[PDB]
């Protein structure tokens, strides 16, 4: 038997706020950095950069730390970094099979999904299939690597660059790397 | 601590929620949803109370049906709170007072944790390891798929950070150490009883030996 969540949630904050040990507007703060700052616009922006800019795509696959540091997109649950490159023979995949570990500053906070029992179960031993009932066909001429999460690496994505975007411009580039490029569930489609 | 969290490799799980790109929503549902994050990060960097590997084993400790029950953000609630309360911050009166009913909290460590241990082996890229054939009550951050399996190196971190299994538990001895990306053939981990190519897993130094 429990008490409501929200009433559980903010009995916390209460005890803690009320002794003294919350400073003012950090809750708020971290809300605000949590739903504003925290993008997968800025991992879209990261691959963009490295799809049109070979140095930093060399950049980003030596010292995805520095890469990232570039931009001044390190951050909490962000502080080591390290790209993991598609090519036309692999698909990788990142989980937090343990609970949700998630490159925060440049994915944005993980998805229901993501943080599910049945992504964290099956991902790891059936990737394949789950991609399939994602949306996400993967040949099997594709090795599929998965990549746990399980210490202080924080990863992403460096997803194939789609045939039909020769010459579009970083914005346009972006625009097409999406969250789910990032975790390595979907491969970036061009608009009709 | 093999609990109901080391999920990767368990079977009779259904459809992911999701198909790629779908709306996910808001990042917050709830109005509430903030709060176990930023709690955890006033107890952490404001307050000194606890470590972020002390989160993670806290949730751990959750009762297993409470933990196959409890959403991911309330899970976070319930950890950070028994938190406060174990580290004599908070009380569960004062807790349930404020929260006009229950508020049932992870279940006491059963395990003092372990330190950083003293021998291990600086590994290189293209070494193969086997992941140490060890049982540890507490928390530790190998997923039980792969222990006492054998992969290749593919990075060594170049930096440092404390031992799981003895910052989860707040202890003294947590020492730093490099972790690794090892990388598992699907085979290697679930035999035929698998559809991917390789797993990768970042594994802490003190995981490690040399294989063969
Ligand atoms: C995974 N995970 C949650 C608990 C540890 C810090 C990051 C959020
Ligand atoms: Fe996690
Ligand atoms: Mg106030
Ligand atoms: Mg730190
Ligand atoms: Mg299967
Ligand atoms: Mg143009
Ligand atoms: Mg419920
Ligand atoms: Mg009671």
């Amino acid at each position: 038997a429990q008490a409501p969540v929200s009433d559980r949630a903010w009995a916390l904050f209460r005890a803690l706020d009320g002794k003294g040990l919350v400073p003012d507007g950090y809750v708020e703060g971290w809300k605000k950095t949590f739903e504003e700052d925290f993008s997968p616009r800025r991992g879209a922006e990261l691959v963009a950069r490295a799809w049109t800019d070979p140095e930093f795509r060399q950049l980003l696959l030596t010292d995805g730390t520095a890469a990232v540091a570039q931009y001044g997109y390190l951050g909490p649950q962000g502080e080591y970094i390290v790209a993991v490159e598609d090519t036309p023979t692999l698909k990788n995949v990142i989980v937090c099979s343990l609970c949700s570990c998630t490159a925060w500053p440049i994915l944005g906070l993980p998805p229901t999904w993501y943080k599910s029992f049945e992504y964290r179960a099956r991902v790891v031993r059936e990737p394949r299939k789950v991609l399939s009932e994602m949306g996400t066909e993967i040949a099997s001429d594709i090795e599929i690597r998965v990549y746990d999460t399980t210490a202080e690496t924080r990863y992403m994505v460096l997803p194939q660059r789609p045939a039909g975007t020769e010459g579009w411009s970083q914005e346009q580039l972006q625009e097409i790397v999406t969250k789910d490029c990032l975790i390595g569930v979907a491969i970036p489609q061009v608009p009709t | 601590m093999d609990g109901v969290h080391d999920l990767a490799g368990v079977q009779g799980f259904g459809k992911v929620p999701h198909t790629v790109n779908a709306d996910i929503g808001p990042t917050f549902h709830a109005e509430w949803e903030h709060l176990p994050y930023s709690l955890m990060f006033a107890g952490v960097a404001e307050l000194g109370a606890f470590s972020v590997d002390e989160v993670r084993y806290v949730v751990e400790r959750m009762e297993p049906r409470h933990y196959m029950m409890t959403p991911y953000y309330e899970r976070y609630v319930i950890g950070v709170a028994t938190l406060m309360v174990e580290k004599g911050i908070l009380t569960q009166d004062e807790l349930e007072s404020l929260a006009g009913g229950p508020f049932p909290l992870s279940r006491p460590s059963e395990s003092e944790g372990r330190p950083a241990p003293v021998e291990t082996t600086t590994f290189e890229v293209g070494q193969r390891v086997r992941v140490r054939d060890e049982y540890v009550p507490g928390h530790i951050r190998m997923p039980a798929y792969c222990r006492g399996r054998v992969g290749t190196i593919s990075h060594r971190t170049t930096e440092k950070w404390p031992f799981p299994d003895a910052i989860g538990h707040g202890r003294n001895d947590a020492g730093e150490e490099p972790t690794y990306h090892v990388k598992f053939a699907a085979e290697e981990l679930f035999g035929s009883d698998t559809d991917g190519g390789s797993v990768v897993v970042d594994l802490f130094e003190g995981y490690l030996e040399p294989a063969a």
